[PDB]
RNA sequence: UGCUGUUGCUGUUAAAGGGUUCGUAGUUGAACUGUGGGCUGUGCAGUUCCUGGUCCCGUCCAUGUCGGAUUUG
RNA sequence: AGUGUGGAGAUCGAAGAUGAUUAGAGACCAUUGUAGUCCACACUGCAAACGAUGACACCCAUGAAUUGGGGAUCUCUAUUCGCACGGGAAUAUCCUCAGCACACGCGAAAGCUUUGAGGUUACAGUCUCAGGGGGGAGUA
């Protein structure tokens, strides 16, 4: 997932995480870059196992469609429901 | 897995507590949850949108397996009280009152904290919480008014945050919610405590 | 004063781009804006379009996957020789690697890639990377 | 001094042995506050330092001039990560202290392509990038293995430590004020991981933080 | 230099008038723009309070459930003639924009 | 006249720490001041010992920042028993809580719709 | 020396938008005549038939309104 | 503002006169006063003629307002006025076109922002005007 060599050898320092909104790579420097962990539920209403998080880069969450782009995502990964 | 799904009781506590009506006036944001107008010009809220931000908070919550780590604020008498207990009965650490601007971002300090998770009564009356938050890498959970700038704010959940009662319940939905999810509350029955639990003081 | 209706199309798409939105709606298609965006979508930097008629001229809604660095327009259309993709690579692209030059040619339009193992030059239209 | 004590989180995964490296501090992005966060990280022998500059500043005051000495540090191991603070102090010897401290806490990871077939370890900057401190801004550009490094003297400090091998310059604006100079060119090697390319792009699978992971390990430290 | 105003301490925007015919200072009468000049509406009493209750008193018809007259005039200062008569002062920069409109 | 902080602070410490000074007295709050405080000057005392009373004297009005250990009976003062109450209450027992024209367009649309004992105004 | 700037400058305040409008040489100028098909073998993505792991229906309770289970369902 | 020929000539008023002020002070202040200020017909074209921001086109988020025109209400429908310039006038809610104005990004900074100085080293929508250290000099 990152500029290998002609001999095969991963090049890269590190593979940065990338805003599941805008698909930005959020960079070391960026000190918004949030990660939201929903607990992943299962019949009865408990929680196992769950892996589903959100990344959200610096830029958005400064104006304010942080909360517009998690519904979008919840939506397309089906944590949530559109009545 | 129709579990989660609002229902009859639940609906009738907000519209019987009052969370489901808004400020008069209206953000650009916060318009997708509002559902028209009265005549007396408030907005009225999707139970709907207003319930699942919820869960999404709960499930957010119950997905921190320290609770130290999250973090519950207001700078609202009326969000005070409510703060409180709700830190017990799921754990969370809690600052009410005046939010020291630097508990977050100064090291030396003795006070500093540094939580996984944030949430917040007011998104207007804790800016200098949400602000630091944004340095820190931490999400923020906000219960807003039709108001509230949601610059910085990740999840935010439709409420009157005016009032002592319509906040109450939302704290106590909450912990409740949080508490059939993570430590084993039975969801058949009505739970233990009384929203009567989560009110401001004064005498 | 519509004087090149690429102009206004890609910058569109670049300045919405820049924005992250998922959707763009282009003002005047035309039989270029058309053949550009299907170079765009074939190396993956455009999901989808909508060309809906208006019976004048249509208006193109393309869905942005977010992988679009930019989009230019090169105005006067200089023209290339099979020999000048090294200035347009070295000038206008990022690396030698992953940017492209589209352009007309004899052929069509098309990538200084797919131009090059043509032979074809011709003249140029635009970037993205 | 003595054995130091961890403030923070990470300072106390990085004390103990569970986080190994920056490239996980890096990944999920979190301030480094504390230095010898860097010093555990890096393996000593590797970590270069020099001060760029220093230069006296004058606060006008009744009676004389006050005088603080600024000075800038850089920091990194030749491959990757540089860093470049700029702190101040009543004396240079406390200013060049301070300053090597800011320049450890900033190190910031820098990406490393090719010109051409990749081959061997790559030697240069992957794209053109630029980046403005000031009036002064530092144009970065991708170059053919064995040029060597074309810039002015203080860049080619800035870029020998982070790594690059061959890179073509430009510097727009005032360059003589080193002040802007050394931090443009800084913010220009940042830049080359914001860029995405379609290497980079497809999905990667989420992981979790270290001290989401950790907390346990956290709480037992704290309480 | 710098300009210290977004307004140029006029009412008048770029693309609006262009003229706005000046007019006299009171205490003054340096020429200044309507826009420019400061104004001010007063409705002043005739008589100091102490000396309504010697004429309130004087008068058959007056004084009861009626009240006297009173002064009514705009006032249009020179931003100069303004300043040295307080009615406006200096303010922090940070304050500068204040509009207080007629808000009761 | 004015107290400078260490007056204040030191008193504050005090009146945390003892209930032993209690009358408004300043002699007697005074007598306790100076054995359990070392100041090393009178002054100091005479200061404290002056501060002191008005502190005690003002928790009779009221509370006071450095709050004492009665919170344990102010906090556990809130007593939560009550019939139900609030919540039920609210419902008030086949009395609809009121709703507006749009509320219930809220409801009939929801497909919870109308919660029971629900009405309109 | 990107201080002559096509690549490649600057013009609110540093030098620099003509006081406004009309207007010739000159430069620039909107969309359209236009996814060619079918057959074979082989790589991709979006209705036969088989699942019983869901929600809906229903049953038992009835629970004044936040249990539920129930088998074929 | 000037200039030419006729008119007009109330107010104010370059030049001028007088009294003060002042070490000096036609200055600033006061009483005056000519050209002028006003008008018609001709010239002049010399402004901080300013938004110190060329023209045409595109993209661009928010809150309350405002001036024209139009539409709906006759989920928003409603208020006050009552042959005669009137099946009307204004208002309220919402929308819309067109005008003057009170988040990104950029910028040396001041600041600019769907009324750009934004979308520019990731440099390219079109035409045009002016600038190239300060003086000398807008002079010869």
């Amino acid at each position: 997932i990152g500029m290998f060599n002609e001999e095969g050898e991963n090049v890269d320092l590190y593979i940065p995480r990338k805003c599941h909104a805008t698909n930005t790579l959020i960079e070391a420097h960026d000190h918004a870059a949030v990660q939201i962990s929903i607990a992943n539920v299962g019949p009865n209403g408990v929680i196992n196992g769950t892996t589903t998080t959100l990344c959200i880069a610096g830029y958005l969450r400064s104006q304010g469609e942080s909360d517009h782009a998690i519904n979008h995502i919840t939506i397309d990964r089906g944590i949530m429901r559109i009545k | 897995s129709k579990v989660l799904r609002m229902k009859e009781s639940d609906a009738q506590k907000l519209l019987a507590m009052r969370c489901h009506i808004g400020t008069r006036n209206q953000s650009s944001a916060m318009k997708k949850y509002i559902y028209g107008r009265t005549a007396e010009g408030s907005h009225i809220i999707d139970v709907h949108m207003m319930w699942e931000k919820l869960i999404l908070a709960a499930r957010v919550i119950a997905a921190v397996e320290n609770p130290k780590d999250v973090c519950v604020c207001s700078s609202r008498l009326y969000g005070t009280r409510a703060i409180y207990k709700f830190s017990q009965h799921v754990g969370t650490s809690f600052h009410g009152g005046r939010f020291i601007p630097g508990t977050f971002t100064n090291q030396i300090q003795k006070k500093f904290v540094q939580p996984r998770v944030l949430v917040v009564t007011d998104p207007r009356t804790d800016h200098q919480a949400i602000r630091e938050a944004s340095l820190v890498n931490i999400p923020v959970i906000a219960l807003c008014d039709t108001d509230a700038p949601l610059e910085y704010v990740d999840i935010a959940i439709p409420c009157n945050n005016r009032g002592i009662k319509s906040i109450g319940m939302m704290y106590w939905l909450l912990a409740r919610e949080v508490l059939r999810l993570r430590g084993t509350i039975v969801r058949s029955v009505p739970w233990e405590e009384k929203v009567d639990l989560f009110f401001y003081r004064d005498p | 004063t519509m004087m090149s209706v690429l102009a206004n199309a890609l910058r569109t798409i670049a300045s919405a781009e820049r924005r992250g939105k998922r959707q763009v709606l282009i003002r005047p298609s035309s039989k270029v804006v058309v053949k550009f965006l299907q170079v765009m979508q074939k190396h993956g930097y455009i999901g989808e379009f909508e060309i809906i008629d208006d019976h004048r001229a249509g208006k193109i809604v393309v869905n942005l996957n977010g992988r679009l660095n930019k989009c230019g327009a090169i105005c006067p259309r200089f023209d290339c020789a099979t020999t000048d993709y090294e200035k347009w690579m070295k000038n206008i692209l990022p690396s030698r690697q992953f940017g492209f030059v589209v352009l007309t040619t004899s052929l069509g339009i098309m990538d200084h890639e797919e131009a090059r193992s043509r032979n074809t030059g011709g003249k140029v239209l635009g970037f993205f990377y | 001094e003595k054995e130091w004590v961890p403030c923070t989180k990470l300072g106390r995964l990085v004390k103990a042995q569970k986080v190994t490296s920056l490239e996980e501090i890096f990944l999920f992005s979190m301030p480094i506050k504390e230095h010898q966060i860097v010093d555990t990280l890096i393996a000593e022998g590797q970590l270069h330092d020099e001060m760029m500059k220093i230069y006296p500043v004058q606060k006008a005051t009744s009676a004389g001039q006050r005088t603080r000495f600024k000075a800038f540090n850089v920091v990194g191991d030749c491959d990757g990560h540089i860093g470049i603070g700029a702190r101040v102090g009543k004396e240079v010897s406390l200013a060049i202290r301070a300053s090597m401290i800011a320049a450890k806490l900033n190190i910031v990871p820098v990406r490393r392509g090719y010109w051409g077939n990749k081959i061997g370890e790559p030697h240069t900057i992957p794209m053109k990038v630029t980046g403005k401190c000031g009036s002064v801004a530092v144009r970065l550009v991708p170059a053919p293995r064995g040029t060597g490094i074309v810039a002015a003297p203080v860049p080619k400090k800035i870029l020998e430590f982070a790594g690059v091998e061959d890179v073509y310059t430009s510097s727009r604006g005032k360059t003589r004020t080193h002040g802007n100079l050394i931090m443009a060119t800084f913010y220009a090697l940042r830049k080359t991981y914001g860029f995405l390319t379609p290497d980079l792009w497809a999905d990667t699978e989420p992981s979790r933080d270290p001290t989401d992971e950790h907390a346990e390990l956290l709480a037992e430290m704290t309480t | 230099m710098t300009t210290k105003r977004r307004n140029h301490g006029r009412s008048k925007p770029a693309h609006s008038r262009g003229r706005v015919k000046p007019i006299h200072c009171f205490n003054c009468g340096r020429l200044t723009p309507k826009d420019k000049a400061v104004g001010r509406f007063v409705v002043r009493r005739m008589l100091d309070a102490a000396s309504a209750r010697d004429v309130a008193e004087a008068s058959p018809v007056y004084g009861a459930n009626f009240p006297m007259p009173k002064l009514y005039m705009k006032q249009r200062f020179c931003i100069a003639c303004a300043i040295h008569s307080r009615t406006v002062r200096a303010r922090p920069v940070g304050n500068r924009k204040i509009r207080y409109t007629k808000k009761v | 006249k004015i107290r400078t902080k260490t007056v204040k602070r030191a008193s504050r410490q005090v009146v945390e720490k003892y209930y032993s000074k209690l009358n408004f007295d300043f002699y007697q709050n005074k007598r306790v001041v100076m054995d359990v405080t070392i100041a090393e000057s009178k002054k100091l005392k005479n200061k404290i010992a002056g501060y002191a009373t008005h502190i005690m004297k003002r928790l009779a009005r009221g509370p006071v920042r450095g709050i004492s250990l009665k919170l344990q009976e102010e906090e556990r003062e809130r007593r939560m028993d009550h019939a139900p109450a609030t919540s039920d209450v609210d419902k008030a027992i086949q009395s609809g809580v009121s709703v507006d024209k749009k509320t219930m367009q809220m409801l009939q649309r929801l497909e919870i719709g109308v919660p029971r004992r629900v009405k309109r105004a």
